[PDB]
């Protein structure tokens, strides 16, 4: 598996507009485009409002916002068993894959994927705050 | 981007909404989760500010007594 | 504000002769209602009315604010943050496509006070009216007659 | 059964915006786009002179029929006014505090108009053309404030 | 044949196997208590059949036997009520004197002092005077004899058992399948000709034959004991043909279209009867036969088992505009899917039905003597303009719950329901504009008054004298309706109310029914009204349109109708569900209808009530509304105040618990904010450390003491909050309006 | 960004992941408390602070735990 | 082997635990080298709902 290019060439859903789309935060500081691969035309729901039909084929959809991207994520991969992998697009047209970072789910162990902000010890384990006073900014015993 | 105003505290100042403003309104006082602060630092500040809280108890002791001396009978 | 009211009740009844009133009244909250909340309040609402006013219309003004900053402050301890944030998204929406309106642009964006926040905010709304209401019903009820 | 009227925005069904009769009628659109908050070719002193006249003659009206002097015959027209002025000077410090604080990031992203033709970015939305802009917006709303005042002073049917 | 009866026999069986556990009809709550949220959760979700069963069959005669359910213990109440105005009433009394003697139909038991609170009303007779105008209504009825309520009594007893039987048949025994009921054109069909057409011509009868003889005699003086009964006005014509000439022309005149014959006791007279104060029982007779006629032709609109007709899908599909896509598709498929959204409209026109109940009743009293017993005409207005509003409120709530759980967005593409949640955001930000600006324009006027007047410039404030903000398209509509029997009503005599304009009808003294003026203060308080409204409506419809997802929450239908919060996430996501929304509707409904009743109340003591004994109508108030009701210092003083002294003087005497329900309604309101101001996090690390004390002395209990729900302590917090300041009102309202009115 | 945890009495139920619904959770292999996954949380810059995922975590008390620090415009839920 | 048996009655020593000093008992006992591996059921749950928890060998005693 390597890292997909997005394709601007892919179809959108026929959705007949809504104003829960795009704000000026796409225009500024990013949004979220969504895309998948369908069998078949089916009536979807938008998480912005509404319901639009995916296209027999590729599909493509911009987002404002990650949490849209994976709740239309979850709501494909539940209720129509589909594959669908989203990116994050900057104004100046720089593009960041997002969710299957790894290719697989995150989860599915992939086998090589590194561990982050794993604390090795319980939870009952941590420092009291007294330890972790004035470490500069204000930090939690977690660290 | 990040602004100014919470010079305490550089989380808030890259608050890109307006929950920066009321934080730093009220984290102002919080010396001890202020950033870069020290305990010296922080027992210095208080001194700083029981001298202002101070100044401000006898200046309006003056306020009352000048407008009960001027406004008053 | 119970020992407050004990305290002004006691000695409105101590300085108008009528201990008695108290003696009586003050064994049941319909007493401490009616004779005391109630009685006199009579001044005091009357500050100003459609026939003129007095020197306690300032009092009475002050009393009205803090039943208004009291109740407010409900608005920030009863309705909580979600409601609000949608609230505040949909106003953006309004503002971000009104013509001549956009134009005009936020540099922080709006969102709900948060939950702590409109905490310390509600409770400050509450006390404040608390504050200023009994402030003004002393104030007034003890001018009035005195 | 067909043509249906509301349309999404340019075409655009994510973005949000659904236009709709009253956004994007030709009529609409039409007087929209005439008045000098969306003329981005004019300098932005000369809008701000047109929108503070319009603004200061406006909103001497409320202060004049309706101010504490309003009843006193001829001290009503000139204390409306000079209300009017005292809000047309308060505008003026928010349009100046408001070019301090908004332009300052510059956005690199760019302007079309719903037809595809790469228009420039708006002088007005820069520090120095809301500067002039809200030097405009004072000059005019205080001179619009003194016309109502004249208008008030010699319009034949003035009640 | 398509629209039949279509049932299963002997579905469940009888027995209570299932009585004996609890929280059998849910998976979840079945394995039993392990905390005490489990026997919360056995209540609350009782009555939610939808989410017990997923096939619409099974909540659909759930639904139906539990109808029949509530309407046997309707029939109970209603029952109870005849019996107590049979068995514990003055109501013979009454009848003699209804002008003098006080209505009662409850009396105490003189046990622990409470005797006290048999007051004496009149008629040799001592209880608690009753605002249920039941006596008014049954002297409409003409039922002139205990017996009579007495055997109603015992009828309406048969018809609950009845009920009940039909419940527990149509359930167990016999109980109809989805198809049954999903024949809505029988069901309108039946329910416009058979219930509201049979039912308004079968009343007509009634009223033709029982009411109008019987309070025609009422009304000449005729003691009640030498009135012919009702059966003797049925067989001896003779008695009517005296009584009206045209029974001396039995039914013929109906049958060959001489109907004008009929204008004895058929009328269009208007206005009120000057002896009793109450529409004219003729007028009301020719009503039901109309709206009996007009119904019954109503009933024969939708196509059932023979071609004439029509389908209500054609109609709705075959409605459909440019602006608004497919239209009403996918519509009747909604509502013969979703027992919600029936709920929910349902709800919203019996509702508003109700409070045109409350406005129609008062301006158009029905029933002789109701307009001079002020008391049941405040009672009357203000529980239906409460019942209403609740209504409404739920009506709010069930939509919320079809959007959640019976919303399916394949069915709905572009019809109207799909374009409305496209474009929630310019719904919901239009309406919160004019909620501030009505908000501001409304409100802001009753503070710039309080400035005003508190500064001492009378001359500056929003008055009938300084700056007039005439209520002119109502004052106009009144000149309109009482103009209109010259013009556009001709074979009206009158107007239909006295409200419109022209002279007063007082009986006993008291007012009935006089016009009523508007000037600035009705103006500022409509506005208000409106406000409130327009904000109730602002936080239902946000919770409706935004139940599945909003900008905050894109997958808030998963999360569910009734849930708390995502998190403190996204700044804090608490009162993000559509049913926080209804939460916080129903403070806002509060809000608005307390202001709807003090808007009646202030009104009515000041503007309409009252006495004329000398030359000229002597007020309760003495119309202060006009000049006082400006400001909010007002409604304090001359209202909340002033009229609150005959409910805290009210100890020692008969409305004494009208006074007690005052001091115990403060105390629930303010109990509510306990649960409203809190949260629950607080409340269960206090019950552990009680639950340590417990445990110390090994009395902690098998099921864990937990705190309540997030969701349930908003929910007592309302609930308490609803109750307390509802009846603080009403104990307030019922002790002034007895004493003075 | 807010400060996701992740804590050694994690049994890897994968819960938190599959309630997660910005994808700052995911599950590696052996290189964590032991072996037969583990969870982790390198995408903490997209969290928002709901938790969902210690609302899911079946542990004593939570095993992920999410401490709420500076906010920005991915971690209030902003689309503006 | 390690830990205690798979029917016995353990009382849990963990400090943040909800059965701190709370009697359970055992399901089962993973014999790996995982830690916590002891794994207790509880007639009694927990504020999530949870009647099962992994705890360690020095979190668990006899009774
Ligand atoms: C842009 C709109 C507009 C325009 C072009 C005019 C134009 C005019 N007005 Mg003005 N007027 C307006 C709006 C406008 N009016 C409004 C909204 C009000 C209220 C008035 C009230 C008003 C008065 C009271 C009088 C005029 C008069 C006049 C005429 C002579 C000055 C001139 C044709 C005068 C006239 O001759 O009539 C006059 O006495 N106007
Ligand atoms: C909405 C229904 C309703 C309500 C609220 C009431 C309420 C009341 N009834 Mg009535 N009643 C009703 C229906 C109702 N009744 C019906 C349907 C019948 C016919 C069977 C009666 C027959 C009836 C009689 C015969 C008497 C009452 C009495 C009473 C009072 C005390 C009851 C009591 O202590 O019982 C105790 C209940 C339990 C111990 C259980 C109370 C005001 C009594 C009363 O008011 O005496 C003055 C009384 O003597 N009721
Ligand atoms: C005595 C006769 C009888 C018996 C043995 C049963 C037995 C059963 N019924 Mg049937 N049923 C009956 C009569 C009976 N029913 C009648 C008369 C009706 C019409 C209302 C129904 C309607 C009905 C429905 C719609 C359903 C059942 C169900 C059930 C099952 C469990 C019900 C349960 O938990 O009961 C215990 C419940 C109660 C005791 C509640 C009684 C509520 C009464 C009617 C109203 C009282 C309100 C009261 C006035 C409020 C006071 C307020 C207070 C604060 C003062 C069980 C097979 C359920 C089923 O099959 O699910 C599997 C189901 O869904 N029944
Ligand atoms: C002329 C025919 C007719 C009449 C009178 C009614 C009347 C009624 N129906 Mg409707 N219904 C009808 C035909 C009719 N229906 C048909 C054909 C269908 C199939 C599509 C339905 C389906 C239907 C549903 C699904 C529901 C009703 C409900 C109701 C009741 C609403 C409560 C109310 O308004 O209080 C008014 C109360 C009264 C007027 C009290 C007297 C009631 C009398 C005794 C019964 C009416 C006659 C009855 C329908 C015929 C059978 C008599 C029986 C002996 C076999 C009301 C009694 C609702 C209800 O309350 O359920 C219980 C409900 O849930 N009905
Ligand atoms: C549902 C409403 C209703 C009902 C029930 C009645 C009933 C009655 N009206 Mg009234 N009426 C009504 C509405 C109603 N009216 C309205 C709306 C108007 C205004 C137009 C009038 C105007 C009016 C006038 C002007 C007069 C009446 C009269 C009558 C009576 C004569 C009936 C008659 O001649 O019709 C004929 C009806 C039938 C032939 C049906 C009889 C059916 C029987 C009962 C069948 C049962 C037999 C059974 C199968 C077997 C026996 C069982 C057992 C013994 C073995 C009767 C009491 C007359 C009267 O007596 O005045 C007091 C009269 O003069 N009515
Ligand atoms: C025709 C009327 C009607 C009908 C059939 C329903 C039916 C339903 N509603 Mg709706 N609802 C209605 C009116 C109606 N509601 C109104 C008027 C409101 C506004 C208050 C609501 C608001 C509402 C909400 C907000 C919710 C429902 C829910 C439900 C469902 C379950 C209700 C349940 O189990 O409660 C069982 C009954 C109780 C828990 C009792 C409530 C206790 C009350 C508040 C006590 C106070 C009442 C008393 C008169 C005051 C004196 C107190 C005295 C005892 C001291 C069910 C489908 C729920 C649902 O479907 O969500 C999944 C839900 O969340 N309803
Ligand atoms: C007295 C208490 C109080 C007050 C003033 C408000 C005020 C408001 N609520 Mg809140 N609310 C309250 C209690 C209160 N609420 C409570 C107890 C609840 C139950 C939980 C709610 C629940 C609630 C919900 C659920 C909603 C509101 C909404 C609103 C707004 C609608 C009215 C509006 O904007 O008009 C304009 C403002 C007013 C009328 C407030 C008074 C201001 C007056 C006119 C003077 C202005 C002063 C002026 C600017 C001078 C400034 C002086 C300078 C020194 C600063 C407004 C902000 C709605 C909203 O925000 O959407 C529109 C909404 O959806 N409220
Ligand atoms: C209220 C007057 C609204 C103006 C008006 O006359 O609307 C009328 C306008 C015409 O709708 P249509 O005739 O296309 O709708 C046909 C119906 O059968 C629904 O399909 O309704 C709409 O476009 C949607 C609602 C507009 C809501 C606008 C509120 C402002
Ligand atoms: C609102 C309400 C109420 C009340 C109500 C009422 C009162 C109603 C009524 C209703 C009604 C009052 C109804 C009625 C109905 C009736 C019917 C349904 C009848 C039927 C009959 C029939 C069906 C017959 C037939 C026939 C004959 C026998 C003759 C010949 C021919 C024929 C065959 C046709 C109350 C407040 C309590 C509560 C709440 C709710
Ligand atoms: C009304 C309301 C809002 C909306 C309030 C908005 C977001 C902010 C208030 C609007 C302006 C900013 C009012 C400012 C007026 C003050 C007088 C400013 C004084 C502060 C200076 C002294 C610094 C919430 O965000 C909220 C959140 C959580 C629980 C309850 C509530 C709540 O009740
Ligand atoms: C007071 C309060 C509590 C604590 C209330 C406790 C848990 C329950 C109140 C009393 C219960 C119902 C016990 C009453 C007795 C039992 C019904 C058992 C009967 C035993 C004898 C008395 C007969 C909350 O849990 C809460 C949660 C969320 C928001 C606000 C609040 C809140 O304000
Ligand atoms: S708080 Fe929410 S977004 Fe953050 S890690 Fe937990 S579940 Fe994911
Ligand atoms: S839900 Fe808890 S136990 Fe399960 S994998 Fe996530 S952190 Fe580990």
């Amino acid at each position: 598996w390597t890292v997909p290019t997005l394709n601007p060439d892919t179809p959108s859903p026929i959705f007949g507009g809504s104003t829960g789309g795009l704000l000026r935060k796409a225009q500024t500081e990013e949004f979220y485009v969504i895309t998948w691969e369908a069998k078949k035309e089916q009536i979807f729901e938008m998480p912005t409002g509404g319901a639009a039909i995916m296209r027999q084929g590729p599909n493509l959809l911009k987002f404002g916002k990650k949490e849209q991207c994976l709740a239309l994520t979850t709501q494909l991969r539940n209720k129509f068993k589909l594959t669908p992998c989203f990116y994050r697009v900057f104004p100046d047209g720089k593009v960041q894959y997002l969710h299957p970072a790894d290719g697989v789910y995150p989860e599915k162990v992939n086998a090589g994927r590194v561990g982050a902000n794993q604390n090795m010890r319980r939870i009952g384990q941590n420092v009291n705050p007294i330890k972790v006073k004035f470490s500069g900014r204000m930090m939690s015993p977690a660290e | 981007a990040t602004k100014l105003f919470p010079k305490f505290s550089q989380g808030l100042a890259q608050d890109p909404t307006t929950r920066r403003i009321w934080y730093g309104l009220a984290m102002a006082h919080d010396f001890e989760s202020h950033d870069g602060m020290t305990e010296e630092n922080l027992y210095q500040k208080i001194f700083a500010s029981h001298f202002g809280q101070l100044s401000i108890i006898f200046l309006w002791t003056s306020g009352n007594l000048f407008h009960v001396a001027w406004q008053g009978n | 504000g119970w020992v407050t009211f004990y305290w002004h009740w006691k000695h409105l009844t101590l300085w108008q002769g009528n201990v008695a009133q108290f003696d009586e009244s003050s064994t049941y909250l319909m007493g401490w209602l009616r004779d005391y909340l109630w009685l006199n309040s009579s001044q005091l609402i009357n500050g100003y009315n459609p026939f003129g006013m007095n020197s306690l219309s300032v009092w009475a003004w002050t009393f009205l604010f803090g039943h208004l900053i009291y109740a407010t402050g409900f608005m920030f301890l009863i309705s909580w943050r979600g409601y609000w944030q949608e609230l505040i998204e949909t106003l953006v929406w309004a503002h971000e496509k009104t013509p001549l309106a956009n134009l005009v642009y936020w540099k922080d964006k709006p969102v709900a006070l948060s939950i702590v926040q409109a905490r310390l905010v509600g409770l400050a709304h509450f006390s404040v009216g608390y504050i200023f209401t009994y402030a003004a019903f002393l104030i007034a009820s003890t001018s009035g007659r005195f | 059964k067909k043509a249906q009227v509301i349309s999404p925005v340019n075409g655009d069904p994510f973005v949000g915006m659904l236009e709709t009769p009253v956004t994007s009628a030709p009529i609409v659109a039409t007087y929209l786009s005439n008045l000098p908050a969306y003329r981005t070719g004019v300098a932005p002193v000369l809008r701000g002179v047109e929108i503070g006249l319009a603004h200061g003659f406006l909103l001497a009206g409320p202060f004049i029929k309706l101010g504490p002097l309003r009843n006193v015959p001829e001290t009503a027209e000139i204390a409306g006014s000079l209300s009017a002025a005292g809000l047309v000077l308060i505008l003026a410090l928010c349009l100046s505090i408001y070019g301090s604080a908004q332009f300052q990031s510059t956005p690199s992203i760019g302007v079309k108009t719903l037809s595809g033709r790469s228009v420039a970015r708006d002088p007005l939305f820069s520090a120095d053309g809301w500067s002039e802009f809200a030097a405009g917006f004072l000059v005019g709303g205080e001179a619009g404030v003194a016309w109502a005042y004249v208008c008030t002073q010699i319009l034949p049917y003035y009640s | 044949k398509k629209v039949k009866i279509a049932v299963d026999r002997n579905p469940v069986e009888t027995s209570f196997e299932k009585w004996a556990k609890p929280g059998h009809f849910s998976r979840t709550l079945s394995k039993g208590p392990n905390t005490t949220t489990w026997i919360w959760n056995l209540h609350a979700d009782a009555h939610d059949f939808d989410s017990h069963t997923s096939d619409l069959e099974e909540i659909s005669r759930k639904v139906f036997s539990a109808h029949f359910g509530q309407l046997g213990i309707i029939f109970i109440w209603l029952s109870g009520m005849y019996f107590h105005g049979a068995r514990f009433s003055n109501y013979e009394a009454w009848l003699s004197d209804p002008t003098h003697i006080k209505p009662s139909a409850q009396v105490v038991w003189p046990i622990v002092g409470q005797e006290i609170l048999n007051g004496d009303v009149g008629g040799g007779f001592q209880g608690i005077q009753i605002t249920s105008g039941f006596f008014q209504l049954w002297r409409a009825s003409g039922i002139t004899s205990e017996l009579q309520l007495y055997t109603t009594a015992i009828g309406g007893l048969v018809m609950a058992a009845a009920m009940f039987f039909a419940g527990w048949f149509h359930y167990h025994k016999a109980a109809p399948k989805l198809e049954w009921f999903q024949n809505v054109e029988s069901m309108l069909n039946h329910h416009l000709g058979g219930l509201l057409g049979l039912g308004s011509l079968a009343w007509a009868g009634h009223q033709i034959h029982v009411s109008l003889p019987v309070n025609k005699l009422l009304d000449a003086g005729v003691d009640p004991k030498e009135i012919p009964l009702p059966h003797d006005l049925l067989l001896n014509r003779a008695i009517m043909a005296d009584l009206y000439p045209s029974f001396a022309k039995g039914i013929a005149p109906f049958f060959t279209l001489n109907w004008s014959e009929y204008s004895d006791f058929l009328t269009f007279k208007g206005g009120l009867n000057p002896v009793t104060g109450g529409l004219w029982l003729s007028d009301t007779a020719h009503h039901h036969v109309a709206i009996a006629v007009l119904f019954l032709v109503a009933g024969h609109m939708y196509r059932t088992n023979w071609g004439i007709g029509h389908s209500m899908k054609e109609i709705l599909e075959a409605h459909r505009g440019p602006f608004t896509g497919e239209g009403h598709v996918g519509l009747y498929e909604i509502l013969t899917t979703s027992w919600h959204a029936q709920l929910a409209i349902n709800l919203a026109l019996f509702g508003s039905l109700s409070i045109i109940v409350a406005h129609h009743m008062y301006a158009m009293p029905p029933y002789p003597y109701l307009a001079t017993d002020y008391g049941t005409q405040l009672s009357l207005f203000t529980h239906h303009t409460w019942i209403g509003g609740f209504c409404i409120v739920g009506a709010g709530a069930h939509a919320a719950i079809f959007m959640v759980r019976d919303y399916d967005p394949t069915n709905n593409y572009n019809n109207l329901l799909d374009r409305v949640i496209r474009h929630r955001d310019a719904i919901i930000s239009h309406l919160n504009w004019v909620c501030i600006f009505l908000g501001f324009h409304s409100f802001g006027l009753y503070i710039h008054n309080d400035t005003m007047s508190a500064l001492g410039r009378p001359q500056d404030m929003f008055s009938d004298t300084a700056i007039q903000l005439q209520p002119v398209f109502a004052q106009w509509i009144q000149n309109t309706h009482f103009l209109a029997p010259q013009l556009t009503a001709p074979n009206a005599l009158a107007a239909t109310s006295l409200t419109w304009g022209g002279d007063l009808v007082a009986v006993g003294g008291k007012v009935a029914m006089m016009p009523i003026s508007l000037g600035t203060s009705d103006f500022m308080v409509h506005h208000i009204h409106a406000f409130t409204i327009h904000v109730t409506v602002l936080i239902l419809l946000k919770g409706v349109l935004f139940a599945r997802s909003s900008r905050l929450i894109p997958d808030k239908a998963n999360l569910g109708f009734r849930f708390p919060c995502d998190g403190p996430g996204r700044g804090g996501t608490c009162q993000v569900s559509a049913w926080d929304h209804v939460f916080l509707g129903l403070f806002w409904m509060y809000n608005s209808l307390s202001i709807v009743i003090f808007h009646f109340s202030w009104k009515m003591q000041s503007d309409v009530w009252g006495t004329v004994t000398a030359s000229g109508v002597s007020h309760i108030t003495g119309g202060n509304f006009a000049q006082s009701a400006n400001t909010i210092n007002g409604w304090l003083r001359d209202f909340l105040w002033a009229q609150s002294s005959q409910v805290i003087q009210s100890y020692g005497s008969a409305l004494s618990a009208y006074g007690l329900i005052f001091l115990g309604a403060h105390f629930v309101w303010a109990f509510s904010l306990m649960f409203l101001f809190s949260g629950r996090g607080y409340w269960q690390e206090l019950i552990e450390s009680i639950v340590w004390a417990h445990n110390k002395l090994k009395v902690a209990p098998a099921i864990q003491p937990r705190a309540l729900s997030i969701t349930q302590g908003r929910a007592v917090g309302v609930a308490h909050y609803l109750l307390g300041g509802i009846a603080t009102t009403w104990s307030f309202f019922l002790a002034r309006i007895i004493s003075v009115g | 960004a807010h400060i996701v945890k992740i804590y050694d009495t994690c049994i890897g139920c994968t819960q938190c992941v599959r309630a997660c619904p910005l994808d700052v959770l995911e599950m590696v292999p052996w290189d964590g408390c032991k072996a037969s996954q583990m969870a982790s949380a390198p995408r903490t810059e997209d969290c928002v602070g709901c938790k969902r995922c210690e609302t899911a975590c079946p542990t004593d008390f939570l095993s992920v735990r999410v401490y709420l620090g500076s906010e920005s415009t991915r971690s209030m839920g902003l689309s503006y | 082997e390690v830990g205690p048996k798979r029917g016995s009655l353990v009382k849990i020593l963990r400090p943040e635990s909800y059965w701190f000093n709370q009697v359970g008992k055992v399901v089962s006992v993973d014999q790996s080298g995982v830690r916590y591996p002891v794994v207790v059921r509880f007639e009694n749950q927990n504020y999530a709902g949870v009647t099962t928890n992994n705890y360690a060998l020095d979190e668990v005693v006899a009774a």
